[PDB]
RNA sequence: UAGCUCAGAGAGCGCCUGCUUUGCACGCAGGAGG
RNA sequence: AACCAGGAUGUUGGCUUAGAAGCAGCCACCAUUUAAAGAGUGCGUAAUAGCUCACUGGUGCCGUCGGUUCCACAUAGGAGAG
């Protein structure tokens, strides 16, 4: 699955278009490398995300194409927040 | 030869064209019909008229139509639009017998009961029924 | 409504009943609302935690609202971790709309363990979050919050818990030292100074009019538990507090406990809100169609003003007919005396014979007359819908929710919308009679046609919109005749009216004449006016 | 295939309108669910 | 069959209609004087008049940028204008 689609179904972003935008601004890295909106993402990958000043690092735990709302938070885990 | 209400014959719509095509002065004649007729205008009167070539207008008032005498005695506004798919009013034979006596000078029946039978035939035309 | 001062009140009155309480059963009857059954003081009773955005509260509650068929996802964790658990403490957490429950529990081998449950009552984003008291990890929350919202806090399972930001508002003379003489809207400045308080409390405080005594009275009265549990009605809107209300113009009612206040305020809220939404959504629809029908007559009436005067083509046809013996083929005009004696120069067709000219006016007359009769019957149909929707909007404005629940069926049956014994609602009447009525048209029609014979006396308003009402088959005393008018005026073409007459008739008339138009004969009317709830 | 995109009859979502509005685009209910 | 003569009376049946009088439509379809004659067979009229006949006698995609005329049978070359 793509990064933008993963951020959307995991409910890290509300609108898929903004998930695409944030990745296309280069505000996302996978496994330390900068990542494009199309980037493949799998469980056991590291994501770093620049939400304004808040540099959040998360790891993916699961993959899905659809979910119930609470179950979306089950998809991934944080590991650090910085700013 | 016309049918017009008793009194108020002077308005042009019924009589005016018929006198017109004969060349007769309406307001010369209709004052005399309004003189000879004194019953209420709820009664239509048939009037016979003729002109000489000299335009001597001449006339005779006849007895009212038997269908109008029936209407008055039946107490109805107008006859049945579909007799034998409706009826409108009932009357005593004594009134029909007076109508026969009234219409007799304007009829070809020799006997009162033949005239009553004519008048009830007129009643059958219009949904009036008989006791 | 629910406030930091109210939060303090709850934190104490719950600890009067829930100290050392065993949590015997947890269930989630509604999306954002969770029930704990708790055994404490030897008694088995219910605590409601709610993070519904409008109605969020913490609330010990009498009503067994429902218990779910589902075991939903947050509820199951609270059943796993704090059902069978022991409530140690309840705390106000800085007083501004947060409560903490410290709770004892055991692990799957019987080691002793301690959990913090945080209920945040922060309005549109209230939330309920469970946490380990030693590690500070969120186990889960009733709402998650993904860090892309970029708020000070993240709410995710397994992450460390945190309290919301303090506003730099001081914990409760010093306000007179902050306050500015150029500030109106003073409740804004009071809420900006003090923690634990919200605009209705600050607005009633301002309406006490300097005000230091007012604020020092309030904060002491609250700390001392001196308050009254109170509900109020302010025309349509209704509010509640643990307070006397200083200068609010409304009605008032009081109780022994905050539990009964929160019960009596919220128990009807879901239905009152659901109905007022759908009932206004029906009102909006009927207004569009009633406007469209009134605009259809406004169209047709000014359109009919361009019809010819059919009487003139009639009169010309007659005039030519009567003159016809004099006229000649193809003169351009006929000078004709009207049958008062004016002369009309009637224009002729130059090729038609004078007979055909007479027939031509009778044909134009027949077109004109036909067209006017056709547009009048369009107007008749639109008038039926205008009148029917005037009556319907009278009813809809004055109907109970239960009677609105009849009205929609008639309009789906009326095809305007898309998809059993009772009819009347009834109340006491003079000479000790019982009087029936119905606010829904089909129910009123089914009541007036069948509650009584033909020979009985039955009633309505004399205005062109009403509700139909009667005592059953009655011929009751002149006291009943004088009382019926007050029920009719509680449901007439206008509310609160000063002189709008009542009408009463023998039920041999009041038969059927759209729905619910009745034929009037055998009838009387008396002048009358609107009245208090004593009209029951 | 619910207004929409998809899963099998139920998940997610948008719009519009109401409600709620001491807290940093955080909700809720209705248009309605085939 | 032809031909001569009669072919009527209440009545213009009721209604409907501007008119609707046997003959635009609907409903009825009686009765009288009779040798016989329909509350009328087709023409005729604006409605009537008028001629007649039964009859009688004779001879991508969703939405107001956002959101994944009368008639079954149709033709003045003269008011004038030609």
């Amino acid at each position: 699955m793509r990064l933008d689609k993963f951020l959307k179904v995991s409910r890290l972003i509300k609108r898929r278009t903004l998930a695409k935008e944030v990745a296309d601004q280069g505000r996302i890295s996978i496994n330390g490398n900068q990542a494009k909106a199309s980037s493949d993402v799998k469980p056991g990958d590291e994501l770093t995300v620049r939400f304004g000043q808040k540099l959040v690092t998360v790891q993916v735990n699961e993959l899905k194409d659809t979910t119930k709302k609470e179950e979306a938070a089950n998809m991934y885990t944080i590991l650090k927040e910085e700013k | 030869k016309l049918q017009i209400p008793a009194g108020k014959a002077n308005p042009a719509p019924p009589v005016g064209p018929a006198l017109g095509q004969a060349g007769v002065n309406i307001m010369g004649f209709c004052k005399e019909f309004n003189a000879r007729t004194a019953d209420q205008a709820g009664l239509i009167i048939p009037v016979e008229i003729s002109v000489y070539e000299d335009r001597s207008f001449t006339f005779i008032t006849k007895t009212p139509p038997a269908a109008v005498l029936l209407k008055k005695a039946a107490g109805i506004e107008s006859g049945s639009g579909e007799p034998n798919r409706n009826k409108v009013a009932t009357v005593k034979r004594d009134k029909v017998r007076e109508i026969a006596e009234t219409k007799m000078p304007d009829l070809n029946a020799a006997d009162v009961e033949a005239a009553m039978r004519m008048v009830e035939g007129t009643a059958r035309s219009m949904g009036i029924v008989i006791e | 409504s629910f406030d930091g001062m109210f939060t303090y009140g709850m934190t104490h009155e719950l600890n009067e009943k829930i100290m050392g309480g065993r949590i015997t059963k947890i269930h989630q009857p509604y999306k954002h609302d969770v029930i704990f059954h708790i055994r404490a003081k030897g008694k088995n009773q219910k605590l409601l935690l709610s993070a519904h955005p409008s109605y969020s509260r913490v609330h010990i509650t009498a009503q067994a609202y429902e218990n779910p068929s589902e075991p939903p996802m947050f509820c199951m964790l609270l059943r796993k971790h704090i059902e069978g658990g022991f409530i140690e403490k309840i705390e106000q957490a800085g007083l501004d709309r947060i409560m903490i429950f410290h709770i004892k529990s055991r692990n799957e081998i019987g080691d002793e363990t301690v959990r913090k449950l945080y209920v945040e009552i922060m309005g549109r984003h209230s939330n309920i979050i469970l946490t380990d008291a030693a590690e500070n990890v969120i186990i889960d929350g009733l709402k998650h919050l993904s860090p892309s919202m970029n708020s000070y806090r993240t709410v995710l399972p397994g992450q460390d818990y945190k309290l919301p930001p303090a506003q730099d508002k001081i914990s409760p003379d010093d306000i007179l030292r902050h306050l500015s003489f150029q500030e109106g809207r003073l409740d804004k400045q009071i809420v900006d100074h003090f923690s634990g308080v919200s605009p209705l409390f600050a607005k009633e405080a301002v309406h006490r009019a300097t005000l230091p005594k007012a604020l020092l009275a309030l904060f002491a009265e609250v700390k001392e538990h001196r308050f009254i549990p109170n509900i109020t009605t302010v025309n349509g809107k209704e509010y509640f507090y643990l307070l006397e209300l200083t200068h609010l113009k409304g009605e008032a009612r009081r109780f022994d406990s905050l539990s009964e206040l929160l019960d009596r305020f919220y128990f009807g809220k879901a239905e009152r809100d659901r109905v007022k939404q759908q009932a206004q959504d029906l009102e909006r629809f009927v207004v569009n169609e009633r406007k469209k029908n009134a605009n259809k007559i406004k169209k047709l009436e000014k359109t009919l003003e361009y019809s010819e005067n059919a009487k003139e083509f009639q009169l010309y046809g007659e005039l030519l007919t009567a003159n016809l013996y004099m006229l000649k083929k193809g003169d351009k005009q006929a000078e004709v005396i009207n049958y008062e004696s004016p002369t009309i120069t009637i224009p002729l067709n130059p090729n038609k014979t004078p007979s055909e000219n007479a027939q031509a006016y009778f044909t134009k007359y027949q077109k004109a007359k036909n067209s006017v009769a056709v547009v009048e019957e369009q107007i008749r149909l639109a008038q039926e819908e205008i009148e029917y929707f005037d009556q319907l909007i009278q009813q809809l404005s004055s109907a109970s929710p239960r009677d609105i629940s009849e009205i929609r069926e008639e309009l789906v049956e009326g095809k305007y919308l898309r998809p059993h014994n009772p009819v009347l609602e009834t109340y006491e009447s003079t000479s000790g009679l019982t009087i029936l009525v119905g606010k829904n048209n089909r129910q009123n029609e089914y009541l007036t046609t069948r509650v009584a014979a033909r020979d009985d006396i039955w009633l309505h308003t004399k205005d062109i919109p009403g509700s139909h009402v009667v005592i059953r088959s009655s011929e009751p005393d002149e006291q009943t005749i004088m009382e019926a008018a007050t029920i009719a005026a509680y449901f007439s073409k206008a509310k609160d009216s000063s002189s709008v007459p009542v009408d009463y008739t023998k039920i041999r008339h009041v038969k059927k004449p759209k729905p619910g138009f009745v034929t009037y004969d055998s009838q009387h009317t008396v002048f009358v006016t609107p009245d208090a709830d004593t009209v029951i």
